[PDB]
C-alpha cells in the first residue's frame, strides 16, 4: 500500500533509535525498510555551535520534495523533547518554528519515566501554554481528543526490552527499582501514539500531500 | 540531621599531620629561675641551671614535644646575659632586634611570589620575672616592660615565690599592681571582649597578676601522697595547692587556657601592629 | 598540657564556618532539589523559565545551626548554562566567577591594613558539575568546560537524574565517561589517593568518580520511617539509599569528610597558582 | 705577790667606765633583707617604724646614711654606729658606685688622721668604718661583676665580710655550691678577704623580728623559720664572730694595716 | 634590749693587752745608801742586785736595767732607772739634770718613732718612765733642800709617790709630826705629788681618801725572819724585830698597793695622757 | 774645862745625844763647854759649808795664842750611807790637822751588827787611805785598850722619858722594843761617856803638847 517515510529529529540520547525500532518492530541517514523509509538525522545537538544545523534538515526535505516535483517525500517529523526540562529549551522551539511548515510533526516526550503523577500533569500543562504563547500549530489529530491533548506532546517510554512481568513479556526498562511499563495505558501513552498512528496514517499522509506539497508547490 | 557538626573532627585531624609550633620567650636576670621554671612548666627536662657563666647572644632552642597525638615545634628564647653586667643601659635591644627579626623573616618568606606553608618563627608568648625583693620593682625590670609589652605577649611572675610569708606575699603583689596600673604598663591584653563568661574569667585572671610562681626539678613526697615541690628544714614548700603557692594557675593560663588564645593574639595584633609601622614605611 | 583541639575548637565554635558550593550543569538538570535535600532545608527557590540568554550566576546564603556549629553556606547556581543555541563561550562566567573571588582574596591578602580573620571565605570552594544522562558520552559542551575548568577549581563531575539510567547503562556512561576524561587528559578532583591508612578509602571514592545523583523533597511514608523519596506511579525512589543512587557517596564526601581537604586545595594549590600567574603578569 | 696579776682588773674597770665604740656598714642590692639582719643582730628597734630600714625609706642618688644607737648591757656602755648605703646597684647603670662608700671610708680615715698629727689631741673618737657587711643575691651562680669590681676596689680600704644575704631562698647544696664558686672568683681575681683569725666566709645570714610562740621566726605556709639553728643558718656565726669574738680584732686590723697603708701613701704624697 | 650580747668586750681588750705584754718602768731617786735597791728587792720579791755605788762617783748618772717579770699569766717588762751618784758629789746644783735629761730622752724615742711614716706603734717598745719613787731622808726635820728642788724639777715629767727611806728610825708620835711636817711642806711649796684617783665608785673613793696618810713611811731588807709562823720579812736589831708586812709598823702596804696593785694602770694612763701628752704638745709647738 | 763640839751633817739627831750625854751656837754648861755645831749640808753646794769651824778652831787657838780648845773634835758620820762622803773626806783630812779628831756613828739604832762592822773596817780603811791622823787615845790599860778597838763609836742618844720594863729611864720607845741609850749592849753611849770623863786630862794635856805645840811649830 502506501510507503511512509519518516523524520527522526532531536538532541542525542533522547531515545530516538530505540523508540523507532520498537514502533514498527524492525530495527542524514535515509534508511529503506509498506515501505518504510526512517530519515534519522545523526549530527545535530551534540555540535558545539548548533547554529546552522535545522537548515540542512530544511535543506534535505526541500530537495526530497523538488525531486518529487521533478512519493519519496517525508511526510511526519517525529520531534523529541528532553523530560529534564521545565518547559521548552531554544533549539526545540527554534526547530519546531522553523521545520513546521515543511514536514508535519508530532510533539513527543522522550523519556516519560522521569516525571510523578503532579509533574507530568505540570510538565504537560506547561508545554501547553508555551505552544500556545508561541503560536505553534502542531499537527491536530482528528476528531476523544481530550486526553490527547492533556498527554500532548504524547509522554512516551521507548525500550526494546521483554522484561517479565506476571509471567508476560513486557516491553519494559527495568533499574533496580520497580520496572516500568509501556503497554500499561494510564500515563505511559504510548499505546495512544500507536494506536492513533495506525488508524489514522491515511490522514496523516492525505494532509501531507494536500497541504505540504500543495504550498511548496506554490514556492516553486 | 546534616552533617556540619562534624567539620571539627576534620579539622582536628588535620592539625594532626602539621604540628603545632610554639616559641616561648622567658626574660630575667641571671639566676632567677628562668631556666628552672621552664623545665617544671613543660614537665620535660629541657638543666642549664648547672651552666654557672655568663653568655654572647640570644639563645634559641628548637625542641618537639609530643603528646596525646599533638606535636608541638617548641623555640625556647632564653636571653643572654644580661642584668647581670654592670651597664645595663639598653640591654633590651637584643630581645628587640631578636623579635623584629623574627618578624621581618616571616613577612618577607610571605611576601615572595613562590611560596611554601610558612614556617612561623615569631615568638608568641614572653615570661618576664620579677625579682622577689619584697619592696617594689626594679627600675630596669619597669623600664623593659616598658619597652617590651607592646611588640609581644608579656606575662610577670614573681620569681622565688617561696621566700614570703603570706602576709607579705599580699603586700608584695599588690604593690607590684599598684607599680603596674601606675606606670600604666598594660601586661596580657583583656581589653573588653563582648563575650561574657570568659570575660569574667579573664577578669578573674587580671585580679590576681603578678603570679607567685616556684620552679624546680623535684619529687618530693608528702606524709600520705607524692606531690611536686621543695625541701626546707620547716616543711616543703609545695607547687600543686593554692593554699601554698599559685603555680597552678599560672601554668593553666599559659598552656591549658590561653595558649592558642596566645597565638591568636600575637598574629592578629603584634604581627599586625608592626606590619602595619613596616608596611606603610615601605 | 596539648588540650589545644578543646580551645581552638572552642574559638572556631564561638565564630562558626564558612563554606561555598557551586552548581553547574544544563537547567532541568535537578540542582535545587539536590542541593534542599543535601542540606536538608527548604531554600526557596522557585520555578524557572529557560529563557535565560547567558550563563548568570544566582547566590544564596544561608546561617545554618546544627549541635553548637554554625555554618555560613554560600551556595552559587548557574543558571542558563548550556541551553543557547552559541554554546561556545559558555565556559566564560564560570571561569570569571572563580577569578573574580581569587582577586578579591589576593586583594584583601595584599592590604596594607588587613581585616585581621574577618576574611568571609567567598571563594568557591566545591563546585558539582551535572552531567545529562545520555548513555552514550560527554558532550563537546561539557568536555570543553571541564578541561578548561579543571585547572581552577576542584571539579566533581556528578550525572544528573540517575534515576533514567539502568545500572548496566549507568556503568557503561561512567565508562566511556572516564575514557573520555583520561583521553583529554583533564585531571578531576581527585580524594587523596595516597592519604597515608585513609589512601583506599579517597581512592575508591576516586574511583567511583562520576557519581550518580537522585533528589527528592516529597516525604513519603514507606515503613515506619517516612523518608525523602520521589514516587513515581510505578515505584518508590529512595533518595538516601546506597543499592538505588548514590547520593549518600556525594554527601558523605562532601559535607563529613571533605569540607577542609577541599578549603585547603582551594588555598594551598589553585590560589597560590593564582598568587603565582598574577605576581608574574604584576611586574 | 707584788700583785701585778690584778693589772687586767685595772683594764676592766677603765674599760668598763670609758665605754666602747663600734662602727658596722652594711653595703648591698636593696631588698636582699639588711635592716631585719641588723635589727636582728642587735635585738632592738635600731630601724623602728618611725625611722625604717634605708629601702623602705630613702633611696634617692646612691649616697650613704648613718645612725647611732647607745646601749647600756650589764653596766657596759655601747655606742653603736650603723651605717648604711641606701640604693646600691638599684640604678640601671651601676658603673663606679662604689665612689660613695670609698669616699665615706676614707673620709672617717682622714678624720682619724687630722684628729691624730694635730699637736692639742683629746680623746680620739673613733668613727673609722671597723666592719663592712657586704650582701650577694644568692642567685647561686657567681659574682655579679658589680660584686666582684666592688670587692676588687675595696679590699685594700676596709676588712669586707662577704654575706650570702636570702638565705632561705637557697637550698644547702646550691648554697655550698654558690660558696665554692665565690671562693674560685675570689682566687682568680686576686681578692684578699678579711682572714678571719680563730673558710666560712663567706656566711649565710636569716633574721627575723615577729616573734612567735616564744621565738624569732618567720611564719611561712609551710613551718617556721627559726634563725638560732646552727645548721640551718650561719646567723649565729657571724653573730658570734663580731659581736663577741672579734669586736676588737676588726679595730685593731683596721688600726694596724689599714690606717698606716693610708698613712704612708698620704704622708709620702705630702 | 630585746636580749644580750656584747659583754664581751672588756675581756676583749684585756685578752689582746695581755697578749701584747704589759711594760713598766720605774725611775728610782734618793741619796746612796737610802735603800732603793733593797726597797725594790723587797717591792717584786727577787733579786735586783746592782753593785752598792761608787761613792766617789764624778759624775751623777742613771743605771737603767731591764727585767721580765710573771705572775699567774700576766708578763711585764721592768724597767728599773736607777739614780746613781745623785746627792754625793760636792756640787748638787746639777744632781737632777741627767735625769731629767733621761726622761726627756725617752720622750723624744717615743715621739720621734711616731712621726716616722712607716712606724710601728703597734709592736714598739716605749721607754717612758710611768712611775717614780722618791726616797726621803729619815731626817726627822722635814725635807731637805736637795729633795724639794729634785720633785720640783720632776713632778710635771713622772708620777711621784714620796716614799720615806729607813722609817724604822722614828718614834710613832715623832713619825705623826713628820709626816704631817711633811705634807705641810708639799702642799706649802706647791708640789703636785701623784694623788689616789677619784672617779671609780669602786675604790677610788674610799681608798683614796682613806690614804691620806701620803707619804708612806717604809722600810726594806731582804731577810725573812720567823714572826708567828710566817717567814715575814723584816730588819733585825739587838732589841727586836721590824715587821714589813704589819700595818702599825710601817706603811709599806699601802705603798705596794700603789705600785702593784690597784693603780698601775692609772699610773701608765697618767703618763700617756698627762705628762707625755704635755711635752709632745710642746714640742710640736716648738718644732713647729 | 772642855770645848766639846759634834760636828756632821744636819738632822743625825746629835743634839738629843748632847742632851743625853750629860743628864742634864754654844754653851758653857766642870766647866763643859759644849758647841752644837749647825749642820751642814742642808744647802745644795757644800763647797763652803766646811769653812765656818776652820776659823773658829783658828780664832780659838789664836786667843789661847794671844783652856777653850776643842779638845774632842766629836765628828757624827751618816749612818745611812755606805762609807765616807766627799765632803766627810774633805772635811776630816782638813780639819785633823788642828784640832783633836774622834769619830761616832750617829743613830747606831738604824743599824744592824753585821753592817756596823763593815762600815767600821770601810771608815779605818778610808782613814788609811786617805792618810788621816785620827786620835789614837794613849783597869786604865784595860779601857785604854777596849777604846782603841772600838773606834769609831756607834751611839745613841734619848731625851724624853719612859717607863720601860719598870724604872724611869732615858730610852726610845718603839712598837719593836725600847732603845736603851744607858745600856753597854745597845750602842757605845757608856763607852763614849766614860773615855771622855776618863781621858779628859790627858785630852787637855794631849792638845796643849801635841795639836797645839806642833801648830806653834807650823805658826
Ligand atoms: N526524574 C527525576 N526528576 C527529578 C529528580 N530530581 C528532581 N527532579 C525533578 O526535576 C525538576 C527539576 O528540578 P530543579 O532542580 O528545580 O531544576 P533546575 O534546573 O535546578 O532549575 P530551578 O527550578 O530554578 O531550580 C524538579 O521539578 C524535580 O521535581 C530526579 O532525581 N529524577
Ligand atoms: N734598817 C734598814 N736598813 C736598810 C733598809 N734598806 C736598806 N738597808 C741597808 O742598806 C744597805 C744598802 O743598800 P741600798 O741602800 O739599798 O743600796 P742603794 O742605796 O739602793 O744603791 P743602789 O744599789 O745603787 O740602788 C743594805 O745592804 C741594807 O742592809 C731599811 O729599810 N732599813
Ligand atoms: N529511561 C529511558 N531510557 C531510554 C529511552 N530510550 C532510550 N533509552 C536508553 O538510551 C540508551 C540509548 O539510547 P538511543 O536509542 O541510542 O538514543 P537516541 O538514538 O538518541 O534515540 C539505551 O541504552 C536505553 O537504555 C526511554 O524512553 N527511557
Ligand atoms: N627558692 C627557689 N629556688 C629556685 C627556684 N627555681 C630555681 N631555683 C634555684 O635557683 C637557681 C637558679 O638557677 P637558674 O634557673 O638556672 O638561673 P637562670 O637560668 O640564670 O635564670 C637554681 O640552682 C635553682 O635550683 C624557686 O622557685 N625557688
Ligand atoms: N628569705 C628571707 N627573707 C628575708 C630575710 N631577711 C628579711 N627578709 C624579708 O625581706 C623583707 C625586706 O627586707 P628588709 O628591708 O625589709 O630588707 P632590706 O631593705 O635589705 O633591709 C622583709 O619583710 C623580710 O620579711 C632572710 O634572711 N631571708
Ligand atoms: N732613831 C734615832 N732617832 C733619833 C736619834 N737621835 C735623835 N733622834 C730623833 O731625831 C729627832 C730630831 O733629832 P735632832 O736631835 O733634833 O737632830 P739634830 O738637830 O741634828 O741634833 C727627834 O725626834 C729624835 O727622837 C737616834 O740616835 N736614833
Amino acid at each position: 500500500g502506501f510507503e511512509f517515510t519518516l523524520m527522526v529529529a532531536g538532541e542525542s540520547g533522547l531515545g530516538k533509535s530505540t523508540l523507532v525500532n520498537s514502533l514498527f518492530l524492525t530495527d542524514i541517514d535515509a534508511s529503506t525498510v509498506l515501505r518504510l523509509t526512517v530519515v534519522d538525522t545523526p549530527g545535530y545537538g551534540d555540535a558545539i555551535n548548533c547554529s546552522d544545523c535545522y537548515k540542512p534538515i530544511i535543506q534535505y526535505i526541500d530537495d526530497q520534495f523538488e525531486r518529487y516535483l521533478h512519493d519519496n517525500r517525508v511526510h511526519s517529523c517525529f520531534y523529541f523533547i528532553s523530560s529534564q526540562g521545565h518547559g521548552l529549551k531554544p533549539l526545540d522551539i527554534e526547530f519546531m518554528k522553523a521545520l513546521h511548515n515543511k514536514v508535519n510533526i508530532v510533539p513527543v516526550l522522550s523519556k516519560a519515566d522521569s516525571l510523578t503523577m503532579p509533574e507530568v500533569k505540570r510538565l504537560k500543562r506547561r508545554i501547553l501554554e508555551e505552544i500556545a504563547a508561541h503560536e505553534i500549530q502542531i499537527y491536530q489529530l482528528p476528531d476523544q481528543t481530550r486526553c490527547l491533548k492533556e498527554s500532548i506532546p504524547f509522554a512516551v517510554v521507548g525500550s526494546t526490552q521483554m522484561i517479565e512481568v506476571k509471567g508476560k513479556k513486557v516491553r519494559g526498562r527495568l533499574y533496580p527499582w520497580g520496572v516500568v511499563e509501556v503497554e500499561n495505558p494510564d500515563h505511559c501513552d504510548f499505546l495512544k501514539l500507536r494506536t492513533m498512528l495506525i488508524t489514522h496514517m491515511q490522514d496523516l499522509q492525505e494532509v501531507t500531500h494536500d497541504l505540504h506539497y500543495e504550498n511548496f508547490r506554490a514556492r516553486r | 540531621y546534616v552533617g556540619f557538626a562534624n567539620l571539627p573532627n576534620q579539622l582536628y585531624r588535620k592539625s594532626v599531620k602539621q604540628g603545632f609550633e610554639f616559641t616561648l620567650m622567658v626574660v630575667g636576670e641571671s639566676g632567677l629561675g628562668k631556666s628552672t621554671l621552664i623545665n617544671s612548666l613543660f614537665l620535660s627536662d629541657l638543666g642549664p641551671s648547672l651552666r654557672i657563666k655568663k653568655t654572647v647572644k640570644v639563645e634559641t632552642t628548637k625542641v618537639l614535644i609530643k603528646e596525646n597525638g599533638v606535636t608541638l615545634r617548641l623555640t625556647i628564647d632564653d636571653t643572654p646575659g644580661f642584668g647581670d653586667a654592670v651597664d645595663n643601659s639598653n640591654c633590651w635591644q637584643a630581645v628587640i632586634n631578636h623579635i623584629e627579626k623574627k618578624f621581618e623573616d616571616y613577612l618577607n618568606a610571605e611576601s615572595m611570589v613562590t611560596r611554601s606553608k610558612l614556617a612561623d618563627n615569631r615568638v608568641h608568648c614572653c615570661l618576664y620575672f620579677i625579682a622577689p625583693t619584697g619592696h617594689g620593682l626594679k627600675p630596669l625590670d619597669v623600664e623593659f616592660m616598658k619597652n617590651l609589652h607592646d611588640k609581644v605577649n608579656i606575662i610577670p611572675l614573681i620569681a622565688k615565690a617561696d621566700t614570703m610569708t603570706p602576709e607579705e606575699c599580699l603586700r608584695f603583689k599588690k604593690q607590684i599592681m599598684k607599680e603596674i596600673h601606675e606606670h600604666k604598663i598594660q601586661l596580657y591584653e583583656f581589653p573588653e571582649c563582648e563575650d561574657e563568661e570568659e570575660n569574667r574569667l579573664n577578669r578573674k585572671l587580671k585580679s590576681r597578676v603578678p603570679f607567685a610562681v616556684v620552679g624546680s626539678n623535684t619529687v618530693l613526697e608528702i606524709g600520705g601522697r607524692r606531690v611536686r615541690g621543695r625541701q626546707y628544714p620547716w616543711g616543703v614548700a609545695e607547687v600543686e595547692n593554692i593554699d601554698h603557692c599559685d603555680f597552678t594557675v599560672l601554668r593553666n593560663m599559659l598552656v591549658r587556657t590561653h595558649m592558642q588564645d596566645l597565638k591568636d593574639v600575637t598574629n592578629n595584633v603584634h604581627y599586625e601592629n608592626y606590619r602595619s609601622k613596616k608596611l606603610s614605611s615601605v | 598540657f596539648d588540650s589545644l583541639p578543646d580551645q581552638l575548637v572552642n574559638k572556631a565554635t564561638n565564630q562558626g564556618f564558612c563554606f561555598n558550593i557551586l552548581c553547574i550543569g544544563e537547567t532541568g538538570l535537578g540542582k535545587s532539589t539536590l542541593m534542599n535535600t543535601l542540606f536538608n532545608t527548604n531554600f526557596e527557590n522557585e520555578p524557572q523559565h529557560h529563557n535565560m540568554p547567558g550563563v548568570k550566576l544566582k547566590a544564596n546564603t544561608y546561617e545554618l545551626q546544627e549541635s553548637n556549629v554554625r555554618l555560613k553556606l554560600t551556595i552559587v547556581d548557574s543558571v542558563g548554562f548550556g541551553d543557547q543555541i552559541n554554546k561556545e563561550e559558555s565556559f566564560k562566567p564560570v571561569v570569571e566567577y572563580i577569578n573574580q573571588q581569587f582577586e578579591n582574596y589576593l586583594q584583601e591578602e595584599l592590604k596594607i591594613c588587613r581585616s585581621l580573620f574577618s576574611y568571609h571565605d567567598t571563594r568557591i570552594h566545591a563546585c558539582l558539575y551535572f552531567i545529562s544522562p545520555t548513555g552514550h558520552g560527554l558532550k563537546s559542551l561539557d568536555l570543553k568546560t571541564m578541561k578548561n575548568l579543571d585547572n581552577k577549581v576542584n571539579i566533581i563531575p556528578v550525572i544528573a537524574k540517575a534515576d533514567i539510567v539502568s545500572k548496566g547503562e549507568l556503568h557503561k556512561f561512567k565508562i566511556k565517561i572516564m575514557n573520555e576524561l583520561v583521553t583529554n587528559g583533564v585531571q578531576i578532583y581527585q580524594f587523596p589517593t595516597d592519604d597515608e591508612t585513609v589512601a583506599e578509602v579517597n581512592a575508591s571514592m576516586n574511583t567511583h568518580l562520576p557519581f550518580a545523583v537522585v533528589g527528592s523533597t516529597e516525604e513519603i511514608k514507606l515503613g515506619n520511617k517516612m523518608v525523602k523519596a520521589r514516587q513515581y506511579p510505578w515505584g518508590t525512589v529512595q533518595v538516601e539509599n546506597e543499592n538505588h543512587c548514590d547520593f549518600v557517596k556525594l554527601r558523605e564526601m562532601l559535607v563529613r569528610v571533605n569540607m577542609e581537604d577541599l578549603r585547603e586545595k582551594t588555598h594551598t594549590k589553585h590560589y597560590e597558582l593564582y598568587r603565582r600567574s598574577k605576581l608574574t603578569e604584576m611586574g
